[PDB]
DNA sequence: GATTCGTATC
């Protein structure tokens, strides 16, 4: 709703009524937190950073011109394992981009 | 040079008397200059309702000659932010009357796109300076004004012109022009200005044009429609008629048809079809929330383009689909 | 051309056009121009105009051959025009040359300089196209010079001075007073003209009809400072400033600056307008403190 | 040397086409000066532009179109600041005083033009901001503002503007213009052909023409000198084969979702347009008569929300493999 | 390099898997002076790409593949710089929306202002990631310099892309090659670089495993090499991305387990996706695709999910944070397979 | 500060009448309190137009030359029972009388946030429906059939299904 | 690492002059500036990095003692300072012997950020005042220095232009010429103008245009030469051209602008070279 | 506003 008033109001009434509906007593309730998209930001600037230096060194040791979205998809995976190999039985990056992705 | 100009920039009324439509706004302001109160006014209303026009023949008729220094307008042309309003409409209306006593005059057209600051700071000079000066304010849309800058201006609604003024404007027209207008063109003129007057002027305009010899030329309905290509009552009632009444394939063929004989858009047939529709009678209450809801997105889709031929099937469906409830 | 005049005096045209710098930075400034000469008139919220007289004697070149109209007006900006005639016009043995040309509607004000080894043309295209006090109903008349009015305005300025007042009371006994009390942070500020001669030759105090010397009551004057700094750098060149106001609340300044022997220098023109003074007791003090 | 949806741009009002209406409007205006501001909707491709330019080049010619006319378009900066700068200056200049050449072979009228196009990407501040900038200084200047979305322009100055729409460019619309664009470039094609152009071109000159000259280019190459068909044409348009289509429909009639997902992973594996095919299916579904009323209202409504979807830039694939599966459960 | 770059063909005539497509961009190329602004869409990895700078070889000559690598800078309405890298070469020019979000606009509209001042060839790939402003000043730049300069755009599901644009282009369309010719493209490769090979069909694994993606093909192939000491064995596994697993496991889960802490896993497990830089949509279309691939689903817990999956990713495409689309989607998910 | 009531408007506008001697009605005093919605300078400026404009102060002259508050006739119009009842008044007092859709949308979102007597479910139902015909509006559709359509979603949602 | 030097103002003028120019026009131009003590020469350097580049050249013979030495090839000490400091450090030099004086003005590198350490005498009237300065600097390192480079310039189409020295009688009316455009306020870019001699000014813009052209006597040491500037670089220009005689201007068609300036302390010469980079396009 | 741990008071 691009931000609109009537957005606000609709959500938190929605959820009012849904938690009203189902309100028993008795209830133990749990602690709130902050939301964690200020943590999946950060990483994904150093994601950014790491996408940088890879099409840094990838477009000055030699000529291949690879889009970013080739590199969140399979560059970020394929390309440490194959620098990884290349190096063990003999390229600067050998870790997976943005680290390893868990569950 | 008043030939050389646009029949909207040419018709504007220089006086109370030549504005039509609003009758009792007139009749109150003229009852206000008479008296020689004037309160601080607001107009409001749709545009093309004729609310500049009046208030600045209103404002000719109490400065007849002085209007160049008793008259201050603005308008989104001019910027009206916190700092003019702060330093220029202050010193407009702080100092003293030059010889024509009476009050001075501010004018905020489309006051509407000012900013809340703005407003906060005007409501204080509005009551403040009073005494020698009066506001006016022009807004298409109350909702982006104070409450409060409501609250101390004298509401003046425009409503929408009535079948007479423009009957009369057209005359006016006419004769200036030396024009002729069949009566099916006359109310087929009416219908699509939607009570504006400068959708009147430009048809009418643009209606002259297409006319090969302007003179001895009657213009009739099949004018208006080639000149501003709206679909025909005709055709809309034959479109109607083919989707309510035949089966699918020669319904879609008869939209085809009657869309590429003068090569009409979806959206005029779809705002002919609700408005017939208004007038149909249904017993269901559903046919009508289906037909609104469904006609409402295509419209928006449409808003939005995409495939024509897509949409139109649309239409089709959606009101089989919406009558299939009537049973 | 329908107009053509050319000049070497670029100085004093130069502080002609810097006497309208006091107001508006860059706005629009129109141009009367007939027989008689060129003119500048500038407004500014409707309250205050200024107006300058470049008279044909000023040139030595002065044409004018439009015949259709018995003046031209046309409307530009008024920046880039100081910044044309801010040539300065230096190295006197080969002096700046300009020659300013208008050739009816649809063309551009053209200001040609040349210098005989530099030449500059600047063309400027026009635009699309009151405070008058009736002289009749004139409350007092005042002939200040030019340097004590200039020293005056900018004590006032370095004071803050955000209201300004003008006082003219003449007395039987032959003892006129002047003085300009103004409202600032300081508070109470006025600044009493002297009554001699040499810098108050004239003040008549009238009872709205311009005709009888009345004496005794006081004229009051409510103006905003921002309107009374505008006259400030007209004062500057000033030999002698004659102030006039009538019972309307407009006040005229006639700058009498008194190069070209036969042309009677500029004449500078400004009208200002009165505030309101909604506060009656204001006056009050202005009145208390002016006879302590 | 040029392309030709640029070499064949229309240099006059008589070269536009099928856009009868407006033309004669403007050559109207071209003998009086009482041209009204001018709002200019319609499709893509229907000459809109070419319109307004040569109207521009007929009223002033080369001379005086650089000093009367002021052009600002969506690759500029138009902000509510620059109308109320540059706009209202360009609007308060006075006209420039014509020559005796334009004055003897141009009407030249008083006024000047200012044209906006591409006015939908334009905010409504900058709108509300031209609204007394047209209305004031009508008599000096005139304003003409084109857009493909009306609903994007702003109530106040679709009432200021005169409305000009222009007709979608159909088969019978533009066929006079194709069959001379095809005999001046000494193009042959078969009987039917750039009426296939003009159909798969829906409301679209540019289109057609650029796949005209694709074609004649494809001929070329081939060098064998032979007529061009209504195969190649779709071939290169990007219309699915009726093959593909049917064998669509044939797995589709059969509601098992397996075998639909397979072929859809196939079917996108080789890079067709879901508009296409969802249009070329709307075309079977609706013309067949095989299909019963509810039917039809079922299958319109579908293809239009699956059409609504696809032009909101979504994923193609997840789109045509859920309008498919609601297809074979109707 | 990698066995990606190492194996690309460079000239127009190098290209043996489309052959329909090569030969129309023999066509093209003939008289390059009527070329018009190309548009190619179709599946990713295919060699869209490729076959621009093929055709751009066949044009300009040997040498489009000498590029440079530049800095520019730029500034928006406020004050900003904007580091955008150029990568350019003779006759050709390089833009990609990826590293500029909404700023996208005036990059463009600087950069093609200036080159545009024979003709200049400029590639954008990636056309689908323009945000409406960017298009609408393109349009008119293309429309009005057309003399000076051309447009040659790759992209895949051409959606996004404004209708007036695609009217002033030309639309070309790239198949993904079937599993055969991969095939033969990797049997090359080996013929070039000896890998063993004890089978043909694990090539044909390779290619199965790919859906029709010679650079996912490649890599799968140079991966399985490296791994297995520079041989190939017919039981070697197949090797996927980590995201896909992931992914792959998060199906399981929501298959296994449908509860509100499974539903925080889901949301966790989609935010650590979203950090790892892959954009939502994807995610979205993988998620719904590995759904439907379970076995123990049935048909209209099948078309539920392809509905709300539907439903979402316009949503998504509407919205503007991606969280809430797609856990909406999984919640969906789970309260339908309950 | 509280709203002013109608006893002490009614009390000031009598001192008023009082002090400038004009002719009167107490329907017309009632008709003006009524406008004025507990806005004294609302009153006022209403009351002097009123004798300005016609002199003696009754309800027609009162109703002929102001109108009654908007957000009253929105409210009557989402409150109607069934749909043509509400698309009637809503034409023939919002669209006939030269409202702007906006402010009818802006006026309706308002009220059902100060609507009593409905259910949660359903004022939450109607502000989302609002929302959604706001963001249309603003999008640059804003017909009569969006208004349409919202009330014929209303009163779907509140005769249910 | 050991740097040190001495300068003194009365015994050599038109060094000194030369130096003090430097120091002013990269005051002027931005804060911090490059200073390039080669064993030879020393190079004053700013470098921003559109806007233009500063690259004056020094030689070891200006100064009354030059021992630098370092680590690195050819003894090059890179150092970046501050020119406010140094500036001020150089008025109040130009004031002692303005008083009255001819006392040297020793500077050492006192210690990567260092120091120099620029003391100097002053006698006002037979009293000794020891004027004792510290300017912070940092130490630029070598693989840093070697990022910094002089611009080359093309001659496919630059074009030269020998501006009249100042001294001659066409030099008032060149500066005039040169300042001409300086006294309008709202300039933002000046569209040179040269043809195959004259010089045109042009600033052409929505509603007003401008046409200053030199009349005067020119020479073209030894076709349309045109490139649109920034007013400010044009300042810089116009202060440059005074304080050097020897001046020429290089233009380059819609590429760049070269203004030279060179002195002949024959003997190394001073030079000065200030590339522009153009605005924006024709 | 909810949970969890620690005190002061009744
Ligand atoms: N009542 C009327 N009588 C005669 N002409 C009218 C009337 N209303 C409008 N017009 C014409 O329509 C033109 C435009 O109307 P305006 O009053 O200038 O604009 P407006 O009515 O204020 O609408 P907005 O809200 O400002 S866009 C006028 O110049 C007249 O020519
Ligand atoms: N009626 C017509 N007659 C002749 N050529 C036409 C006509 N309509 C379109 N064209 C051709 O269509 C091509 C593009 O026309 P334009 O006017 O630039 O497009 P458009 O109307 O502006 O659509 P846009 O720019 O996407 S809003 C040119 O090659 C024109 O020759
Ligand atoms: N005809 C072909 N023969 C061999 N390899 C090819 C061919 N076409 C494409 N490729 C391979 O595809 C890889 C990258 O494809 P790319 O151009 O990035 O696809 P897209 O343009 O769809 O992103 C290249 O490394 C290249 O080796
Ligand atoms: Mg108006
Ligand atoms: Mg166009």
């Amino acid at each position: 709703m691009n931000g609109l008033p009537e957005s606000n109001e609709y959500g938190l009434r929605e959820v009012r009524k849904t938690f009203r509906n189902i309100s028993k007593q008795g209830h133990n309730h749990g602690t709130v937190y902050f939301p964690r998209e200020w943590k999946v930001r950060k990483l994904q600037n150093s994601f950014k950073v790491q996408a940088e230096d890879w099409l840094n060194v990838s477009l000055y040791k030699y000529n291949a011109v690879h889009s970013f979205r080739n590199i969140t998809l399979e560059f970020g995976y394929y390309a440490p394992l194959i620098r990884k190999c290349q190096s063990y039985k003999k390229i600067d990056v050998v870790d997976r981009i943005g680290g390893p992705i868990e569950a | 040079s008043k030939e050389n100009l646009p029949w909207v920039e040419k018709y504007r009324p220089e006086t109370l008397d030549e504005v039509y439509g609003q009758n009792e706004v007139i009749t109150t302001v003229r009852k206000f200059v008479d008296e020689g109160k004037l309160p601080h006014l607001l107009f409001y209303g749709p545009p093309g309702t004729g609310k500049t026009s009046t208030i600045v023949a209103l404002a000719r008729e109490i400065y007849g000659k002085n209007y160049s220094n008793m008259v201050l307008e603005l308008n989104a042309s001019d910027d009206r932010g916190i700092d003019v309003v702060r330093n220029q409409i202050k010193d407009f209306a702080s100092t003293r009357q030059i010889f024509s006593k009476g009050f001075k005059l501010i004018i905020l057209d489309e006051a509407d796109a000012m900013t809340n600051a703005a407003q906060n700071a005007l409501r204080r000079v509005i009551e403040r300076y009073t005494k020698n000066t009066r506001f006016c304010v022009l807004a298409n849309y109350a909702h982006k004004l104070t409450p409060a800058l409501l609250s101390r201006c004298t509401r003046f609604r425009f409503q929408p012109l009535p079948q007479e003024a423009i009957e009369r404007r057209i005359a006016n027209v006419l004769v200036h022009e030396k024009l002729k207008l069949s009566p099916n063109a006359e109310k087929a003129l009416i219908e699509l200005s939607n009570g504006d007057m400068r959708r009147v002027l430009n048809v009418l305009q643009s209606c002259k044009a297409t006319l090969d010899n302007p003179d001895e030329d009657e213009i009739s309905d099949d004018v208006i429609y080639e000149c501003c290509g709206a679909p025909r009552p005709s055709d809309l009632k034959a479109v109607l008629k083919s989707i309510l009444e035949d089966d699918w394939g020669t319904a879609h063929y008869t939209l085809n048809k009657v869309r590429s004989a003068k090569g009409l858009a979806l959206i005029d047939l779809i705002e002919g079809i609700v408005k017939i529709l208004e007038d149909y009678e249904l017993q269901n209450e559903e046919t009508r929330v289906h037909l609104l809801t469904k006609l409402a997105d295509i419209e928006y889709s449409i808003s939005k383009g995409g495939n024509d031929q897509i949409q139109g099937s649309a239409v089709i469906g959606a009101i089989k689909a919406s009558f299939e409830n009537e049973t | 051309n329908k107009f053509s005049a050319s000049t070497v005096h670029l100085e004093h045209i130069t502080t002609a056009l810097s006497c309208l710098t006091p107001f508006g930075s860059k706005d629009d400034v129109l141009i009367f121009i007939d027989a008689d000469g060129l003119s500048f008139v500038r407004e500014n919220n409707h309250v205050i105009k200024i107006q300058l007289l470049l008279s044909r004697e000023l040139f030595m070149s002065y044409s004018y051959r439009n015949e259709t109209e018995d003046h031209m007006k046309l409307c530009v900006k008024i920046n880039h025009i100081l910044d044309s005639v801010s040539v300065m016009n230096r190295n006197s043995d080969d002096i700046v040359e300009c020659t300013l040309s208008y050739d009816g509607h649809g063309s551009p004000f053209v200001l040609i300089f040349e210098d005989s080894f530099i030449s500059e043309r600047v063309e400027y295209s026009t635009y699309l196209i009151g405070l008058e006090l009736d002289r009749e109903r004139i409350s007092f008349e005042a002939i200040i010079k030019g340097e004590a009015l200039h020293s005056a305005l900018k004590d006032l300025k370095e004071i803050g001075c955000k209201e300004c007042y003008v006082y003219a009371k003449t007395e039987a006994n032959d003892e006129n007073v002047f003085a300009l009390i103004s409202k600032s942070q300081l508070g109470f500020s006025k600044i009493k003209l002297p009554s001699n001669r040499s810098i108050l030759e004239k003040l008549q105090v009238f009872d709205g009809d311009s005709t009888t010397v009345i004496d005794g009551f006081a004229v009051i004057g409510f103006f905003d400072f921002t309107s009374f700094d505008k006259i400030r750098k007209s004062t500057k060149i000033a030999s002698k400033v004659l102030f006039r106001m009538d019972v309307h609340g407009v006040l005229s300044v006639n700058i009498l600056s008194q190069l070209p022997k036969d042309y009677p220098g500029i004449v500078i023109e400004v009208c200002m307008l009165e505030k309101e003074s909604i506060d009656e007791a204001a006056q009050t003090e202005i009145e208390l403190l002016m006879e302590t | 040397q040029q392309p030709w949806v640029e070499k064949y741009r229309p240099k006059n009002l008589d070269e536009v086409t099928a856009q009868d209406h407006a033309v004669t409007v403007l050559k109207k205006t071209l003998k009086s000066a009482n041209l009204p501001h001018m709002l200019f909707y319609g499709p893509p491709g229907t000459g809109k532009t070419s319109t307004i330019l040569a109207l521009t080049k007929e009223l002033y010619g080369p001379d005086l179109m650089k000093s009367r006319i002021l052009e600002l378009n969506a690759s500029d900066e138009r902000g509510i600041s620059i109308v109320r700068e540059k706009v209202k200056n360009f609007a308060r200049l006075t006209v420039s005083k014509p020559s005796k050449h334009d004055l003897e072979n141009y009407p030249c009228p008083p006024y000047k033009i200012i044209i906006l196009d591409e006015a939908d990407s334009m905010t409504a501040d900058a709108q509300s901001a031209l609204r007394r900038t047209m209305e004031t200084y009508s008599g000096v200047t005139r304003f003409c503002l084109i857009c493909n979305y009306v609903t994007r322009i702003i109530d106040p100055l679709a009432s200021r503007c005169s409305k000009f729409r222009f007709k979608a460019l159909d088969a019978s619309n533009a066929i006079d213009r194709l069959r001379f664009i095809s005999e001046q470039e000494n193009v042959k094609c078969d009987d039917g052909v750039l009426e296939r152009i003009l159909d798969i071109s829906a409301g679209d000159l540019r289109r057609g023409i650029t796949l005209l000259q694709s074609a004649s280019k494809g001929a070329q190459y081939l060098g064998d000198g032979k007529n061009i068909t209504s195969t190649q044409v779709e071939e290169l348009a990007g219309v699915v084969p009726h093959d593909i289509l049917i064998e669509i429909v044939e797995k589709v009639k059969s509601g098992d979702f397996d075998e639909i997902k397979k072929y859809v992973n196939t079917f996108m594996k080789s890079g067709w347009s879901a508009a296409s095919v969802v249009n070329q299916l709307h075309e079977y579904y609706i013309t067949n008569d095989n299909f019963d009323t509810n039917f039809k209202n079922q299958i319109s409504w579908l293809l239009f929300t699956t059409d609504s979807r696809l032009n909101n830039g979504t994923n193609e694939h997840i789109q045509l493999l859920n309008l498919l599966v609601k297809i074979s459960q109707l | 390099s990698l066995w990606v770059d190492k194996y690309r063909p460079k000239s127009l005539n190098a290209l043996s898997h489309n052959e329909e497509l090569t030969n129309f961009l023999k066509s093209l190329s003939d008289q390059p002076r009527d070329l018009p602004h190309l548009l190619l869409y179709g599946p990713n990895g295919t060699g869209k790409k490729t076959r621009c700078m093929a055709l751009l070889e066949s044009i300009f000559g040997p040498g489009v593949y000498r590029l440079k690598i530049d800095v520019r800078q730029f500034v928006t309405a406020s004050n900003r710089k904007l580091e955008l890298n150029v990568v350019s070469s003779p006759y050709h020019l390089e833009i990609t929306p990826s590293d500029m979000g909404n700023n996208d606009r005036i990059v463009i509209q600087e950069l093609l202002k200036e080159v545009a001042q024979r003709y200049k060839c400029v590639i954008i790939n990636e056309a689908n990631s323009l945000t409406k402003d960017a298009q609408a000043a393109l349009r008119r730049t293309m429309e009005k310099y057309s003399k000076n300069i051309r447009l040659i755009m790759v992209c895949d599901s051409m959606s996004p892309i404004i209708a007036p644009i695609k009217s002033r282009c030309l639309l070309i369309r790239c198949p993904a090659p079937s599993d055969s010719e991969i095939s033969t493209i990797l049997s090359d490769v080996v013929t070039n670089e000896r890998i063993q090979l004890e089978t043909k069909d694990i090539l044909k694994r390779i290619a199965q495993a790919s859906n029709g993606n010679l650079r996912v093909s490649l890599l799968m192939l140079e991966s399985m090499a490296l791994n297995n000491e520079l041989a190939l064995k017919s039981s070697s596994p197949i090797i996927k991305p980590d995201w896909i697993i992931v992914i792959h496991k998060l199906t399981r889960k929501i298959v296994k387990e449908r509860s509100v802490n499974s539903l925080i896993e889901c949301r966790a497990v989609l935010y650590d996706l979203l950090a790892h830089c892959i954009p939502a949509n994807i995610i979205l279309k993988e998620l719904t695709f590995s759904l439907l691939d379970v076995e123990t689903l049935n048909t209209t817990n099948k078309s539920s999910i392809i509905e709300y999956s539907s439903v979402f990713d316009e949503r998504l495409s509407l919205g503007n944070k991606a969280i809430f689309h797609l856990e909406g989607f999984i919640a969906k998910v789970m309260c339908c397979l309950d | 500060y509280s709203k002013l009531s109608d006893e002490d408007v009614l009390k000031r506008l009598l001192q008023i009448i009082k002090l400038e001697d004009v002719k009167y009605t107490n329907d017309g005093l009632e008709a003006i309190i009524f406008t004025a919605e507990g806005d004294m300078r609302q009153a006022i400026n209403n009351l002097q137009s009123t004798v300005a404009g016609h002199g003696l102060v009754n309800a027609d002259n009162v109703f002929k030359i102001v109108d009654s508050p908007h957000p009253l006739i929105v409210k009557k119009m989402l409150l109607a029972s069934n749909l043509e009842d509400s698309i009637q008044i809503l034409r023939t007092d919002l669209w006939k009388k030269g409202y702007s859709s906006i402010d009818i949308v802006t006026t309706s979102f308002r009220v059902t946030k100060n609507l009593a007597q409905v259910k949660e479910s359903v004022r939450l139902e109607m502000i989302k429906e609002i929302g959604l015909t706001h963001m249309r509006i603003l999008e640059g559709v804003g017909t009569y059939l969006q208004l349409a359509s919202m009330l014929a979603k209303i009163h779907k949602l509140n005769n249910k299904a | 690492m050991k740097l040190k030097l001495i300068v003194n103002g009365c015994e050599a003028p038109d060094d000194y002059k030369l130096l003090r120019t430097t120091i002013n026009t990269v005051a002027s131009l931005r804060k911090t500036a490059i200073l390039r003590f080669n064993s030879e020469r020393l190079t004053i350097i700013s470098t921003p990095k559109d806007t233009g580049q500063l690259w004056c050249t020094i030689p070891h013979d200006v100064f009354r003692l030059y021992t630098v030495i370092s680590a690195r090839e050819l003894n090059t000490i890179t150092m970046e300072c501050n020119c406010d400091s140094l500036l001020s450090v150089f008025k109040r030099y130009d004031r002692v012997m303005n008083q009255g004086s001819s006392s040297n003005m020793t500077i050492k590198l006192q210690s990567p950020i260092c120091a120099l350490g620029i003391t100097f005498e002053e006698i006002v009237h037979n009293k000794v005042i020891m004027h004792s300065f510290k300017v912070p600097v940092k130490l630029l390192f070598r693989a840093q220095d070697t990022r910094i480079q002089e611009p080359m310039i093309n001659y496919i189409q630059l074009m030269m232009y020998k501006l009249p020295p100042i001294s001659g009688e066409f030099g008032s009316a060149f500066h005039g010429f040169i300042r001409r455009v300086e006294r309008y306020s709202n300039v933002n870019h000046i569209h040179l103008m040269g043809v195959k001699v004259e010089l045109k000014i042009i600033v052409n813009e929505l509603d007003w245009h401008l046409e200053i052209c030199w009349n005067g006597p020119l020479d073209s040491v030894i076709s349309t030469h045109e490139v649109i500037i920034r007013c400010k670089d044009w300042k810089v220009c116009s202060k440059l051209y005074a304080a050097f005689e020897e001046v020429v201007l290089a233009i380059s068609h819609d590429e760049s602008c070269v203004f030279h300036c060179s002195l002949d302390r024959g003997r190394e010469r001073g030079q000065i070279i200030y590339y522009i980079a153009r605005s924006k396009g024709l």
